[PDB]
């Protein structure tokens, strides 16, 4: 509930992520479920291995960062291929007609 | 025309189809690879699989996350051109270690090497081999004057310093670097360490090399730093040898592909010319698209390169499942090895 | 108890409960004691006669006043609030010693066997309303009093310490107080989530602060909210934060003058002081000494 509630905040500072309320509600429940989920691989790891990985709540705050960097980066790349692309498909629809 | 345009249409719709469905995908794609840059560094290569195959993809598939049901991190992340960089700089064919590059190039925090092995190290000493120095760069955690000397020095410049020999507890005056807080006067940014403000540049680089198999780091350096184990493991070194081995026995197939896949790349890149340039000119040209001979021809001539690609893609996926096959027969040699 | 709480104030009913608080936290403390063992690792555990007393401190600073308006503020009889107040301040002495989440939920049942068999005659209208998942929280700084127009123009809020019933009213008040702290120390700014665990320590540390003689010792792996939280409390609760300024120049000469001006704040004059100490702030073993 407090990862989850971490990245509910983040999500509402992220303005240029683009999709359903509904999906962010669901990015919001697995961005939380993996620092969960990397705790519970982190003392398996130490059973059957005997090495111990440490991840804290700042290792979280990391994540989501690195999460918005490579999204908002990876989105510029999409979003303005999509727009010289979208530039094509109106001006070759008009010289189609 | 009708014909042509409607098939030009056609082609870009379908881009734009699959532009936009990726768009769609990002929100989970991004999830999938940001979750292994930061978290999955510090474990071995089953683990990491387990971390990341088995745990993270059937927990989207659950929560109905938008992503691409394969999403292949290594195609995702990073170009396949640059994987080839890093095989020339001496980081080993193999997944680990390609993975070990990603997380050095894409993780904000300062990259710690496990390696007890110089493997990690003498890749990212043959890489970076501009911004580093052979003499006053490389220092150990403890030297007499290793702050005023090296640490000093190598942020004033910009510098790729690289600590060696970290032995598991690291000093405590460098925290005020690994947590990146900066007291910013204009563009200095002054960086306070042990009480003594040192001009920090953009442009500086550090990188930490444990040489020890197994090192337990304390949970407040793990946060500080992301921890990329590059041990030498039998499973890596089978990935390697089976590289060797292909670039030795069945070199003919194996090279006529990466001709095939560079000169594929090329054309995927000189239809995006192509179809550009009519954009480019179509508008350009305006009035009596019937007569204007200088746009005719190129609507056609995109057709056939479009044509082209579209016949190497077809060829290339089937190269891919003979060299594969043939991946799966030579394995044994490396496995061995 | 029999001298803070007089039997003139309370009802026959209410008072029934306090006569019962003496014979019910020694009966809940021999249960903890002898479950909750002392080890090399979880060392801290063992229980002394300071976590008696610091539980009675709670109890105590909890007004004669606000258990009698329990029935208007927090909607429940004030004989049944009264063990509540027990109930947290039993839990925040010595259910939140404990390192681990099993151990906390161990101690939740001796707290709920105690207070069913102790307050037989609630018993039913307690084991109803108390669970460790069921939020009871008490804080100074719940009243809203303080508007804040042109610096604190309208006397003060009177930092009675009362009970909030849900974390969702709570989280308003804590938000407001956290956009507050950024407004008065614009240089540092503190940007924090107050989700339902920071909230919880937010208070317990506010409670720490806020007790008289009374130090605190947040243990945790470090980026777990501590310092943060601790300034935010120390700005709620309307007294000095106090902080180490590590230099190689400064020895545990300087340190000694640092305290000093903390005496000088806290034992002269009559300020409230909040010394704020880290792993960080401790250059030396002698520091800590
Ligand atoms: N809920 C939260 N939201 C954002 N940051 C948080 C949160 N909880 C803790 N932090 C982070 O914790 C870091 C350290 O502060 P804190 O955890 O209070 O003290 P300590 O350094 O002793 O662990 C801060 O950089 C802060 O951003
Ligand atoms: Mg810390």
């Amino acid at each position: 509930e407090a990862l989850v509630s971490v990245a509910e905040t983040f999500i509402k500072n992220f303005d240029k992520l683009d999709t359903k309320e509904e999906t962010k509600q669901e990015l919001m429940k697995h961005m939380g479920n993996v620092h969960l989920m990397v705790n519970e691989i982190c003392d398996e790891y130490y059973q059957k291995m005997r090495r111990q990985v440490y991840v804290t709540p700042k290792s979280f705050l990391s994540y989501l960062n690195s999460y918005k960097t490579l999204y908002i980066e990876k989105y510029d790349e999409l979003d303005q291929q999509e727009e010289s692309f979208k530039i094509g498909l109106n001006k070759i629809q008009e010289a189609t007609i | 025309l009708i014909t042509s345009l409607s098939g030009e249409k056609d082609r870009w719709g379908k881009g734009a189809q699959d532009i936009s469905d990726q768009k769609r995908k990002l929100v989970g794609n991004v999830s999938l690879s940001t979750a292994f840059i930061s978290y999955c560094g510090p474990f071995n290569a089953e683990y990491r699989n387990k971390l990341a195959q088995q745990r993270f993809v059937v927990d989207m598939k659950k929560r109905g996350v938008p992503v691409t049901p394969g999403l292949e991190l290594t195609s995702f992340l990073i170009d396949d051109a640059t994987i080839g960089e890093w095989n020339l700089q001496g980081l080993p064919k193999d997944d680990l270690s390609i993975q070990n590059g990603i997380m050095v190039t894409n993780s904000a925090r300062y990259p710690l090497f496990i390696d007890p092995q110089g493997q990690g190290q003498n890749w990212i000493r043959n890489k970076l081999s501009a911004s580093i120095i052979p003499e006053r760069c490389i220092t150990t955690l403890s030297h007499p004057k290793f702050k005023d000397m090296f640490l000093k020095y190598c942020m004033e410049s910009g510098l790729t310093l690289i600590v060696e020999n970290i032995e598991n507890e690291v000093d405590p005056m460098m925290d005020p670097v690994l947590e990146r807080q900066i007291i910013v006067k204009g563009k200095t940014q002054f960086v306070n360490v042990a009480g003594t403000e040192m001009e920090l540049s953009k442009e500086f680089k550090l990188f930490m090399t444990c040489r020890l198999a197994n090192p337990s780091f304390s949970p407040e350096l793990s946060a500080k730093t992301t921890i990329i184990d590059f041990t030498v493991t039998q499973s890596g070194l089978e990935q390697q040898l089976l590289g060797k081995v292909i670039s030795k026995e069945q070199k003919a197939l194996e090279d006529s592909l990466n001709q095939l896949l560079a000169d594929v790349n090329q054309n995927q890149k000189d239809l995006q010319r192509l179809d550009k340039n009519l954009l480019e000119r179509l508008i350009n040209s305006q009035g009596n698209l019937l007569d204007d001979t200088e746009l005719m021809d190129v609507l056609n001539n995109t057709k056939t390169q479009a044509k082209e690609v579209a016949a190497k893609l077809i060829d290339a996926e089937i190269k891919t499942k003979e060299i594969n096959e043939k991946r799966e027969q030579y394995r044994p040699v490396a496995i061995r090895g | 108890i029999k001298h803070m709480f007089k039997q003139k104030y309370f009802s026959d009913s209410t008072y029934k409960v306090i006569e019962s608080l003496t014979s019910a936290t020694i009966a809940l403390w021999n249960k903890v004691k002898s479950t909750m063992l002392p080890t090399p690792a979880k060392f801290h555990y063992v229980f002394n006669m300071r976590e008696l007393s610091r539980i009675f401190k709670g109890i105590l600073t909890c007004k004669k006043d606000t258990i009698n308006d329990a029935p208007k503020s927090m909607k429940i009889k004030p004989e049944l609030f009264l063990v509540g107040l027990w109930r947290h301040e039993a839990e925040r002495v010595l259910a939140d010693k404990l390192v681990n989440n099993k151990d906390k939920d161990t101690v939740m049942g001796y707290i709920q066997e105690v207070s069913l068999e102790s307050f037989s005659q609630i018993e039913n209208e307690i084991l109803e309303k108390y669970s460790s998942e069921k939020t009871f929280l008490f804080c100074d700084f719940l009243r809203p009093d303080v508007i804040n127009e042109d610096g604190i123009i309208e006397e003060e809020a009177p930092k009675i310490y009362e009970a909030i019933d849900s974390l969702t009213e709570l989280r308003k008040r804590c938000n407001f107080l956290l956009s507050f702290y950024n407004d008065r120390n614009p240089s540092k700014k503190m940007p924090l989530v107050l989700f339902d665990d920071a909230l919880k320590h937010l208070l317990r540390i506010s409670r720490i602060i806020r007790q008289p003689r009374s130090s605190g010792l947040l243990v945790g792996v470090g980026g777990s909210g501590k310092q943060s939280l601790t300034r935010l409390a120390g700005f709620i609760g309307k007294n000095l934060i106090q902080q180490i300024i590590v230099t190689k120049t400064y020895s545990d000469k300087d340190l000694k003058e640092d305290i000093k001006k903390g005496f000088d704040d806290a034992g002269h004059l009559g300020k409230q002081v909040t010394f704020l100490m880290t792993d960080s702030e401790v250059k030396k073993e002698e520091f800590l000494e």
